[PDB]
């Protein structure tokens, strides 16, 4: 039933501008529920589990991901977060909840939850920092975490009961998808490698171009690196999957803004018709926007603030000025130099 | 030899020469004859001061015999460069490039010892070979006496008559005319 | 209730 | 129908003064909120998007007044909530559910009218990492609570408590406003490092300070979101609040303004002190500007300046209500220095 080169396609109408990393994930989703199909009925014994580790910056689409993929996919699907998680279970949250929203999703169907997908953001979270210490968020956690995804039956009450019964619900079955922004994680992959400061006359030194650190980077990330970080060695033996995210490109940008159903552009313009005047943007306006976008280095959901900003002031006075059928917006108005000019 | 001395500090205890440990409060000494090698540790010192504090006062305390033309001349146009007001002071002697450097300190900001005393004279030079040549520095060095002359007559306030003919020969001027002339503003004569 | 660590 | 950007600018001109840039961020804010809340869900873009005021200006600009004096324009429920009791992965103290808790004694347990609802917070700065990236002993408040309110600004269902069964419910905030806003300190260290690009020594070198740079409200008009990674706060949280307010000191001309236009001057206020005692109080235009020199000496914003006022008149206060048969007291600019007395009118 799944296919890679249509999961693909489906991904490329709601993700834009990471090519590689819908590649991957088709891959393991392709593999994990073809091993479900012959369960340990291959020749081919001890293999390797299939499991998902996404790896991005901000705003690279780690949380759109996770809801595209529940949207196209049949088995239910469940947001999660690390940040709720505790140990102990002593005010905040205990891991078993996770596999009760589950049943939730799937109305207590467990022939239906073991074949469901997880995804737990803000993996970063849960990076064991124990340096002046109890832990109720840090090796806690992690080692809860890696005895569930190592596959272990949980005690799970079914509705919770009018009994003194639990389910044994499977785990080595369910996959799991840890992502989250990593921050800090490129200054460690660059500690390690390097490979610069030469102050001889045949040596070169680069001080600005840094191998395209945003994209580049993220390729040459090793496990070793994310021990350093805080991150278990078992827990990330568990995951022979990562995928890498570069950051957005200009272009990318100009798509976003174009063909998605939830654009600046429509909902501002869709806004401004409900007042009654048409919005129009010119194609130069749109590169410029691209390019101070980058600049900001915060992804799409920074986006907002060049578009917002520019016509803060137009909307402030709009509804005060009338007889203006029309809005037409330049490329000097993304400056700000110049401002917006009206049509009547 | 230079002694050491110890600043006591928050932090703890630092071993500083006398030479810097006067340097980290905006005081410069000028000793001996003007050279190339004297001339640019002086330079380097106004700038670090400058970008340390830029509104403190500098102090400048001059005991030399004076030296080369040249090398004068880039201390002159670094304090009057830099926004502080450079402090000079007479200590000694101050010959003709000494001299210049003490009346070139900041209006109201220049005082003499009561036992110092300032020479001042025209350019020295000389040379050998060609009469071509010697005509060709003679005329350099003939600017270098006009050039010097009118500064002296900007900050000294006098005409530039007056300082000419007071400059073909050596002319000794004691403390007291020194601030009757112009050269200084006061004298510091006890501590108040 | 909390925990405290530091030098 | 709704109230216009001019028509809430008015209001708001009467309690706010010199915070034109400010003003009109609020403003659209609040008309977009209400556009956002005037279709049921109908538009020709689905989807729409939320948009969240991030408050930055110097100590005493006026941040707080703009919330409380928005509460009262505004017909929709409010709250305002604090970041420093904010107790990330559970811990002892209030949790950042709570702020959804007090949410509806405002709005009487009516989740239909909660979600439409805005909320505002303070010393936000507070909460940023000691200009670190990595934290070391998982700040509670640092890398904790930040991390934790991303949830909430995002859009997601929290359980809460329904009263003091025992059954939860679930309210969404995909639709609701957050002002998180706080004076920053030491922020200008940050951007200068950033864009004054002239420190060293040399002839060449451009230094010119404490004259010219470091200007407090030009600093921050340049203020970007690169600047603030460098300061603590995490780029993900900045993220979520791409609009950004940057205020301005008050000016000299400003605080003469403020001692007299608003509603609750101080100089209105004192008068009222003095109108129940029986003797009415007067000030003359040129003692009004001394005062505004010294408050801004202090650099304590205006909160400081009723320090200056009441040391002018503390032994006046203190000798009025022993005298009596006077009608009228007049107060000079000398009076404020100390060095006279204000006079009397019996
Ligand atoms: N790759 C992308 N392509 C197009 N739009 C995007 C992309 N990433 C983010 N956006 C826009 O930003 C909005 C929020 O994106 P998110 O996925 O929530 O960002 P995020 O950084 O992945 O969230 P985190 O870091 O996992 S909590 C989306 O609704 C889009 O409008
Ligand atoms: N623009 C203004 N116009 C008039 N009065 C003002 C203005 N800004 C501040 N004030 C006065 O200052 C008082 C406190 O203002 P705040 O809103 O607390 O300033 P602030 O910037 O919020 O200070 P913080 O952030 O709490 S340190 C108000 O009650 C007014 O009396």
């Amino acid at each position: 039933l799944p296919t890679p080169h249509e999961i693909r396609n489906h991904l490329d109408d709601y993700v834009i501008g990471q090519e590689q990393a819908k590649k991957v994930l088709a891959v393991a989703v392709y593999n994990h529920y073809k091993r479900l199909r012959n369960g340990d009925t291959s020749n081919g014994v001890e293999l390797g589990k299939s499991n998902i580790l996404l790896i991005g910056p901000t705003g690279s689409g780690k949380t759109l991901l996770a809801e595209t993929l529940a949207r196209l996919l049949d088995v239910p699907f469940t947001m999660a977060d690390a940040t709720t998680l505790t140990e102990a279970g002593y005010v905040g949250e205990d891991v078993e909840n996770i596999i009760q929203k589950l049943l939730q999703k799937s109305d207590y169907d467990v022939q239906k939850a073991q074949r469901g997908i997880v995804y737990i953001d803000q993996i970063d979270k849960i990076s064991r920092k124990s340096d002046n210490p109890r832990d109720v968020s840090g090796e806690g956690v992690q080692q809860a975490l890696l005895k569930l995804i190592e596959g272990t039956v949980a005690a799970v009450p079914p509705q919770g009961g009018r009994q003194q019964e639990f389910l044994q619900v499977d785990t080595s079955k369910i996959l799991f998808i840890c992502g989250g922004a990593f921050a800090g994680l490129d200054k460690v992959i660059s500690h390690r490698v390097e490979t610069g400061s030469g102050i001889g006359f045949g040596a070169t030194v680069k001080a600005k171009s840094d191998k395209a650190s945003e994209g580049e980077l993220l390729a040459q990330v090793e496990p070793e690196d994310l021990i350093k970080f805080g991150l278990i060695p078992e827990f990330i033996g568990r995951l022979p999957v990562v995928a890498t995210l570069n950051e957005l490109s200009e272009e990318a940008l100009i798509q976003i803004l174009k063909e998605p159903k939830n654009a600046l552009t429509k909902q501002y313009q869709a806004l401004f018709n409900l007042e009654g005047v048409d919005l129009e943007f010119r194609d130069e306006a749109l590169d410029a926007i691209a390019k101070k976008a980058m600049a900001r280095k915060t992804g799409a959901r920074g986006l907002r603030s060049i578009v917002e900003a520019a016509l803060l002031d137009t909307m402030y006075d709009l509804p005060s000025m009338e007889d203006v059928e029309k809005v037409v917006i330049d490329e000097s108005v993304i400056d700000g130099q110049s401002e917006p000019l009206l049509i009547y | 030899l230079v002694p050491m001395v110890i600043e006591q500090t928050s932090r703890g205890e630092r071993s500083f020469d006398i030479y810097s440990r006067l340097l980290k409060e905006r005081v410069i000494f000028l000793t001996g004859q003007v050279e190339d090698h004297m001339a640019n540790l002086i330079v380097a010192q106004m700038l670090f001061l400058e970008a340390e504090n830029p509104e403190k006062d500098i102090y400048l305390y001059i005991n030399s015999p004076g030296g080369v033309i040249t090398a004068g001349m880039s201390i002159y146009d670094t304090m009057q460069f830099i926004k502080p007001d450079v402090s000079t002071i007479c200590m000694g002697q101050a010959a003709s490039m000494g001299a210049f450097l003490l009346t070139a300190g900041a209006k109201g900001k220049r005082f003499c010892l009561p036992n110092s005393r300032v020479m001042i004279h025209q350019p020295l030079g000389g040379y050998q070979g060609q009469a071509t040549d010697i005509e060709i520095h003679a005329r350099e060095i003939l600017k270098v006496k006009g050039r010097m002359n009118e500064l002296m007559a900007l900050h000294t306030g006098q005409s530039l008559e007056q300082i000419e003919r007071d400059t073909e020969r050596d002319r000794f001027l004691s403390a007291p005319e020194a601030v009757e002339y112009g050269l200084v503003d006061s004298i510091l004569t006890h501590r108040n | 209730x909390x925990h405290x660590x530091x030098x």
